[PDB]
């Protein structure tokens, strides 16, 4: 099995971890508002509940 | 004479020792003292810097680290082929100060192989006082006037079958110090000298 | 006197294993800790008043029944206590309590932070802040931990959502490193230990690049001068894999790009200066044949094929040529193949440059002057056997310079102005490296600590002379920087002083990568536009 | 004008003559330089481009490694050391070699060795040095380079029809003059080795 591997700049191996590292956060960060938001929304009706 | 240039110095310890309890230590905020190897690690949490306190060749290894009160002082007990000695670190200048049991003449009544605890006293005792609990020939006790005597000014005897491996003092009271080990838990308070 | 002072101390509890003590400044209280998981409280003055009932023993289910308390940290307001299985008990200090002065008010256990199955804790500290607890492990590894301050209104036990724990330092080998390589195009520490871990680690960045993970131990390893592959034989088969920094949860990656088998007890791996051969100590049954194999081919031909070795090689060396390979092992008998055809063929078995046995001398470390004209050895023997190498007559006696303490491996810069040693030897504990100021003068050298009383097991010099690397069987890495400026050949003076910055990525890595990326995209799209209704 | 993108039928081709040919041993990569100044790695398992760099100066030979992640390309001025990218062939490095006409990696992929008109050096690729008992004098201009199975040596040939087996063992260096070809401007040499235990 002739190697497959191709050499790669350590830079952009970086960058395409660094890429990823930003999405995840990015993820992290609109399910956190998203939970956030929901229950700010459900403070505030069930404040119209009670 | 000229001292030999260090034909090579070391740089980054890569590993951790964990066989000395209580060997982990906060330094400051920032910085904590553990034993790794042979050299004693301070590492910075933020540049990962280590400095590396480095006993005498004459040594074998390290058994018990303490830090003083105060975090000035880092006395380590150094297991050694046949005296074991207590080397005492300046944070601030982070060199070597002095080594216990160099003179241990008039200590050889205690087969004293290694220091199972090193107790610091208060803060306003840490600088004067300094005491070690012996294991692994002997639970003996010694206060060391260090500052400026660096003699055993008494020697306390926890018990020859005593697996004892904790000492420390009274934060309340530097005139008490308590030794915890393996079936063993005592408490002595220095009264009129003794 | 052996009169106990312990004063209404229980009886069970004077036979207690008592594992801390702590002096608790809210009121000078002392806490003591037993092997049984009991926590003991006493007044400043230490007689013993009770066990608070919340103590672990009583309060926590351990699966093995009793827990046993390590170590505890006190601190203001109370005491962190560590018991087995990873768990912290936190003791506050609440005044209403006074039958329990120091309640358990908050438990959280280590392995559900991290993915550490069966650890215990070795010891626990505290900071002034109070703010980051350090908790060093039986894995030589230690995990800060942020508490927050304790709130009386957060009584919430199961608030480790709050807590981060993190490893101050990397994944640092947990025992004795069978076998160390590096390179010359990269700053890359390949150790192989008894973890079953194989490990490369970046000293220039102090830092763990690739942590490849094997169902088989790794005995001894070896990187290409290219620094992209390793060839780590195991003792089935000899592996050369791509050091792919990616290391996916793909076990393939861990795969040897080349498994060469059946390879049996290969202890000693070194791929020559040029890299286009490496030779591993084929542990053959009576023969010990250490076989040079085709890096890019991996095929070991019959007249490169070399016998002789009576026992164990323990140590391999490569010319600056590579023009000849030099071995010795616990056999005593120090064997120099020259890999040359035209050599070779001269005489009908493998012919050896330099053949020399020293019987009752146990060769374990191999180095050669980078000018090929010296071969240095060191064994149990407590004597540097120095062989001059001519071609003309094969090598006979070997010149022995005493020592007060054996040497399990040595080394040699480009320079050669000096000669490295690693320190293995159990008369005197006192683990450390060993420069001679070579050629080796009357007693004339300088130590300095390096590494435990286990000693140093493999020792290597950067090409440039400007680091040695030493790894022994503590687990820890040792790297020094050479300050004889003499001793430090300048080799990288041409350009060549940067290390390659490339490395080998696998098309499935790099697809692998653009998916997760696409993955990503897409969940955080459809979690933006995802309506709350 | 954006809609009417012109691209190559099936893929690019060389433009120009290819003015060297090298073929990897870990890989399925060919690296051929042609003088229309386009140096590119074809991968020949999928009868593809893998890769393809056009420079400044023509590409007189190209050397690949054995490896399959490294390629040296001597153009018209300088011999660039290329790193095999997914896209992309960055030099690590550059010789300063004039004419060289003749580059060929060994088979350890350790020695590299490239031609300039009458001398012929062998550099240590991953090194990238050249060694003062590793530049070889000949007569006329080395036309071909062939190094052997054991890599200690290699045959140069030049346009005077001369060859000559040279060493590159610490021991010096050692030259013999395999034959003289009268008449004949050798453009290639090739070998083999018999390990043969003959008396």
């Amino acid at each position: 099995a002739a190697a497959e591997e191709f050499l790669i700049p350590r830079d952009q191996y970086n960058d395409q971890k660094r890429e990823i590292e930003k999405l995840k956060r990015q993820l992290n960060e609109e399910r956190m508002k998203q939970e956030q938001q929901i229950k700010e929304k459900m403070k505030d009706r069930d404040d119209k509940i009670n | 004479m000229a001292g030999l240039a260090q034909h090579i110095q070391l740089k980054y310890i890569f590993g951790m020792n964990n066989e000395i309890r209580n060997s982990l230590q906060f330094h400051d905020e920032d910085r904590i003292i553990y034993p790794a190897g042979y050299n004693v690690v301070l590492h910075d949490l933020n540049d990962k810097s280590q400095h590396y306190y480095q006993g005498t060749n004459e040594y074998r290894g390290i058994s018990c680290l303490a830090l003083s009160p105060l975090k000035r002082y880092l006395a380590l007990g150094v297991k050694g082929q046949r005296d074991p000695a207590i080397i005492i670190f300046d944070t601030f200048t982070q060199k070597r100060r002095k080594n216990l049991g160099l003179n241990l003449g008039n200590l050889d009544r205690y087969n004293i192989k290694q220091w199972v605890s090193i107790a610091f006293p208060s803060q306003n005792q840490e600088t004067k006082y300094i005491f070690s609990l012996s294991g692994a020939g002997g639970d003996v006790v010694l206060c060391w006037w260090w500052h400026e005597k660096g003699k055993c000014l008494g020697s306390i005897d926890l018990g020859a079958q005593n697996d004892i491996y904790e000492i420390s003092f009274n934060h309340s009271d530097a005139n008490s110090i308590c030794v915890t080990g393996n079936n063993f838990f005592g408490i002595y308070a220095k009264i009129e000298g003794t | 006197e052996n009169g106990n002072l312990i004063s209404n101390l229980p009886a069970d509890i004077v036979e207690k294993n008592f594992v801390a003590h702590l002096w608790m400044q809210c009121e000078s209280y002392l806490v003591v800790f037993v092997e049984s998981g009991e926590i003991i409280l006493c007044d400043s003055r230490g007689n013993f008043l009770q066990i608070m009932e919340q103590s672990p023993r009583y309060f926590i289910v351990s699966r093995s029944g009793m827990i046993k308390i390590v170590a505890a940290v006190a601190y203001s307001k109370g005491f962190y206590v560590a018991c087995s299985e990873s768990i912290v008990l936190q003791y506050h200090y609440t005044q209403d309590n006074d039958k329990n002065p120091f309640t358990c008010v908050n438990q959280f256990k280590l392995k559900q932070f991290v993915e550490l199955k069966e650890i215990e804790i070795k010891s626990i500290c505290m900071n002034k802040a109070e703010d980051k607890l350090l908790i060093g492990l039986d894995n030589n590894q230690i995990y800060e931990i942020k508490i927050k301050p304790y709130h009386p209104e957060t009584v919430n036990n199961d608030s480790s959502e709050d807590r981060e724990v993190t490893l101050i330092n990397h994944l640092n080998h947990t025992g004795p490193i069978n076998s160390m390589d590096i390179c010359k195009r990269k700053p890359i520490i390949a150790t192989c230990s008894t973890d079953k871990t194989i490990k490369i680690w970046d000293y220039e960045k102090k830092q763990i690049k690739i942590s490849w993970a094997f169902n088989e131990e790794a005995f001894c390893l070896s990187l290409h001068p290219q620094g992209f592959c390793v060839a780590v034989g195991f003792l089935d088969k000899l592996r050369l894999m791509n050091l792919c920094i990616h290391n996916s949860q793909n076990t393939t990656k861990n795969k040897a790009y080349k498994e060469i088998s059946p390879f049996k007890g290969c202890k000693e791996i070194k791929f020559s200066n040029g890299g286009q051969y490496f030779a591993a100590v084929n542990s053959t049954s009576s023969n010990h044949v250490i076989q040079v194999f085709k890096f890019f081919t991996g095929e070991n031909p019959s007249q490169l094929v070399f016998k002789g070795h009576t026992g164990r090689v323990k140590c391999i060396a490569w010319s600056s040529d590579d023009s000849f390979l030099l071995s010795c092992g616990l056999d005593g008998m120090i064997l120099a193949w020259k890999l040359d055809q035209d050599f070779q063929h001269q005489q009908t078995i493998v012919p050896r440059i330099v053949d020399i046995h020293n019987k009752g001398v146990n060769f374990s470390g191999l180095t050669l002057t980078v000018d090929n004209k010296t071969i240095v050895a060191v064994g149990n023997d407590r004597h540097i056997h120095q062989a001059v190498i001519n071609e003309q007559q094969p090598v006979d006696k070997t010149d022995k310079k005493l020592l007060d303490i054996n040497l399990s491996c040595l080394a040699f810069p480009s320079s050669n102005k000096l000669l490295f040693a690693g320190i293995q030897d159990d008369a005197r504990s006192s683990g450390a490296i060993r420069c001679f100021i070579y050629p080796l003068t009357h007693g004339k050298f300088t130590d300095y600590q390096a590494h435990d009383e286990r000693g140093v097991e493999k020792m290597k010099i950067t090409n440039d002379d400007r680091y040695i690397i030493t790894a022994g069987k503590d687990g820890c890495i040792m790297v020094f920087e050479i300050k004889d400026k003499d001793a430090r050949g300048m080799k990288l003076k041409d350009g060549y002083a940067k290390y390659s910055e490339e490395e080998l990525i696998t098309r499935s890595d790099l697809d692998d990568l653009k998916s997760t990326r696409d993955g990503l995209i897409v969940q955080i799209n459809e979690f933006s536009n995802q309506n709350a209704m | 004008e954006e809609n009417s993108k012109c691209e190559p039928l099936f893929m690019p081709f060389h433009s120009d003559k290819i003015t060297g040919l090298d073929v990897c041993i870990r890989k399925s990569l060919v690296a051929t330089c042609s003088v229309d100044k386009t140096v590119r790695i074809w991968n020949y398992s999928d009868n593809q481009l893998e890769n393809s760099k056009e420079f400044e100066e023509e590409a007189y030979a190209v050397a690949f490694h054995p490896s399959g992640f490294h390629i040296i390309v001597a153009f018209t001025e300088k011999i660039r050391l290329m790193n095999i990218f997914e896209n992309d062939l960055i030099s690590f490095k550059e010789l300063s070699v004039k004419n060289c006409r003749e580059i060929q990696f060994s088979n350890g992929g350790h020695f590299f060795a490239i031609t300039n008109v009458s001398m012929v050096q062998v550099f240590q690729f991953y090194t990238g040095e050249n060694p003062s008992n590793l530049v070889f004098r000949g007569s006329g201009k080395v036309r071909t380079i062939f190094w052997e199975e054991d890599d200690q040596g290699f045959y140069t040939g030049s346009t005077d029809g001369l060859v000559i087996y040279w060493r590159v063992d610490d021991n010096g260096p050692q030259k013999t003059q395999i034959a003289q070809f009268n008449n004949l401007i050798i453009t290639s040499i090739t070998g083999l080795y018999n390990p043969d235990t003959t008396t």
